[PDB]
């Protein structure tokens, strides 16, 4: 919860993209503002979103902006946490994460380097290749 | 307001109700408008469909704090559907809601009317626990005894006993021309079939409130009293008896080719009749000991 | 639909009975009219054949049903009002308006002399129900009807 972003003038230095940015405001901002639109509907607010490159650039900057933009509460992790050493318990280290979201919420979080952690186990071996898919 | 509307021309509207209820909210001006396709449903005929666009209506209250007063005068509107067909109940908690607009009046004839208005459908109500403790809610009030007709109406309620139902008719039916009001009796007597579902409704209710004392009181009757005493042949007696039997309010076994009949006493063999009865008795005054102990013990040493 | 049939000749099992004509409706349903109309009347009457007439009434309340209410619907609703109410002349009273709904059932011996059989003893839990000693004459007046077979069914009902 120590994260910080400069910005405000940072989020409207980034330029491009215009239109994925405003598909991002809408997804993250308008659940929170304006849930009452979601129930009459009858759709169903997205829980998640992905945001991948680098074909071009600008993930990590753009989502960043909007937790400093959206004020509120963000929350940051670091694909290095998830190890452990021995002991994978951080598996259910996020479940704590999880426990506090319910709490604090509404928050975000972001995930980076996700390809690491979130593998497709299709050669087994060695050892920490299953503990990731735990 | 165009063609005055038919049933197709409200239908139209009823879809498009609960459009706008999720949209928008909209305190006053939206209730007003959800209101105003019900009174054309009565010209529709079409009853069950009002009754759940009536349905709609009751998660918008509690409408209170708004308005104030308009929308108490709406109730007018709903009593009209309720007491219609199947329920004469259900509009037994809700004119004690109707009851609250000649509260803020500032008006008499209406308030005064509004007084007979609740207090005369216990009557038409069928006898439960919530009515026992509805009408001792209204009882005692220092608006209420104003009405003459009241004490007639609260004589047949307390402690029972009997009355001859054709001096009843003496009091209940001078009310038709009687007036200052004359609007209960214009609900009940306006229209020919509705006053003689009321009619025999009160014969019904006032059958049926003889019975409840002669249960507690019999032991066992001859049939032919009980004909005497209701002032009815003994074929509307069995009549009245069957509809008594398959309500199983009270168990009862009637023997016609005998003549005796008797309401109760329950069987009970042998087990809860005398536990219940010979052991609580014997410990009245086994309680009951302790208790004078200490008033002689007290009176002995106020003197000593 | 054929399921149903042999098993209302059947009689062994009235339960599985219902779950057919169900089924078969589910098929009929959104596509063919004519055989969902006709389907409805098998369900309802071997419901009544169970002798549990409360839960008809809540199957025709639903939204699915009301699309394909109709002249049946109310014969099978009356039916199953005449059953609840225990009353032989008002099931005769309308049996007569609709008995060109009655002439589709397949058997009308079976369903009507089961029934029959059931709402005399329907219409005596109302007469004996009240007093225990009871004269054969004068309550005979009530079903309307000989006092001998009465006096049979009666025996057979203490068997
Ligand atoms: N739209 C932009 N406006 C301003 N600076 C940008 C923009 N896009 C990228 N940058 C520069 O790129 C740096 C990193 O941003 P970003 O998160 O896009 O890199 P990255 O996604 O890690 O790149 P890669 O995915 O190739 O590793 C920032 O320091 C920033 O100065």
């Amino acid at each position: 919860m120590s994260h910080e972003d400069p910005g405000n003038v940072s989020y409207s230095e980034i330029g491009g993209l215009s239109e994925q940015i405003r598909e991002l405001r809408e997804v993250i901002e308008l659940p929170l503002t304006n849930p009452e639109l979601f129930q009459r509907v009858g759709i169903i607010p997205p829980k998640g979103c992905l945001l991948y490159g680098p074909p071009g650039t600008g993930k990590t900057l753009l989502a960043r902006a909007v937790a400093s933009q959206l004020d509120c509460n963000f929350l940051k992790v670091v694909s290095s946490s998830i190890v452990d050493k021995y002991i994978g318990e951080s598996a259910r280290l996020i479940r704590e994460m999880f426990n506090y979201a319910r709490d604090h919420q509404p928050c975000i979080i972001f995930m980076d380097e996700i390809d690491a952690i979130g593998g497709r186990r299709f050669s087994e071996g060695t050892s920490a290749d299953r503990e990731i898919q735990r | 307001k165009e063609q005055n509307g038919d049933v197709k021309e409200a239908a139209s509207i009823l879809q498009e109700l609960q459009v706008e209820t999720y949209g928008s909210m909209e305190k006053k001006e939206r209730v007003e408008f959800i209101l105003e396709q019900m009174r054309l449903c009565l010209a529709v005929k079409d009853y069950i469909r009002t009754q759940i666009i009536s349905k709609k209506i009751n998660t918008k209250f509690f409408q209170e704090e708004n308005t104030e007063k308009l929308k108490l005068k709406y109730y007018n509107l709903m009593i009209q559907l309720d007491q219609h067909e199947g329920s004469y109940l259900s509009i037994c908690k809700h004119y004690r809601a109707i009851y609250d607009t000649p509260c803020i009046q500032a008006e008499s004839e209406k308030w005064q009317q509004a007084l007979k208005s609740v207090v005369l459908y216990v009557i038409l109500a069928p006898f439960d626990n919530e009515q026992s403790d509805l009408v001792h809610r209204i009882s005692g009030d220092k608006k209420l005894e104003e009405i003459p007709k009241y004490k007639d109406l609260l004589k047949l309620f307390t402690t029972m006993e009997l009355m001859r139902w054709s001096t009843l008719v003496e009091d209940y039916g001078m009310e038709l021309r009687k007036g200052s009001l004359e609007s209960p009796a214009t609900d009940v007597f306006g229209s020919t079939e509705e006053g003689e579902k009321r009619w025999k409704d009160l014969k019904n209710r006032v059958v049926e409130h003889n019975i409840r004392i002669m249960a507690k009181y019999y032991t066992r009757i001859t049939m032919k009293r009980m004909a005497q005493l209701l002032d009815l042949s003994v074929d509307e007696s069995e009549a009245f008896l069957s509809n008594l039997v398959v309500n199983k309010t009270i168990f009862a076994k009637v023997d016609r080719l005998a003549g005796i009949i008797n309401f109760q006493r329950p069987k009970d063999p042998n087990n809860l009749l005398n536990d219940w009865s010979q052991k609580l008795n014997s410990l009245m005054s086994l309680v009951n000991k302790t208790t004078h102990l200490i008033a002689k013990e007290e009176m002995i040493h106020n003197l000593q | 639909m054929q399921s149903g049939i042999i098993h209302a000749a059947e009689e062994k099992d009235w339960k599985t009975a219902y779950s057919y004509f169900y089924e078969a409706f589910e098929g009929y349903d959104s596509i063919d009219s004519p055989k969902a109309i006709t389907s409805l009347k098998y369900m309802l009457l071997c419901k009544i054949m169970l002798n549990t007439p409360e839960d008809v009434q809540a199957l025709v309340s639903g939204k699915l049903a009301l699309r394909y209410a109709g002249r049946q619907t109310e014969a099978l609703k009356c039916v199953a009002q005449a059953s609840k109410n225990r009353s032989l002349a008002d099931f005769e009273k309308a049996l007569t308006d609709y008995r060109a709904e009655l002439r589709d059932d397949p058997i009308i011996s079976t369903h009507l002399a089961k029934l029959y059989d059931n709402l005399l003893e329907q219409n005596l839990i109302r007469v004996i129900e009240p007093f225990s000693r009871v004269q054969i004459e004068h309550i005979s007046s009530l079903i309307k009807l000989s006092k001998a077979d009465v006096e049979r069914k009666l025996s057979q009902m203490i068997l």
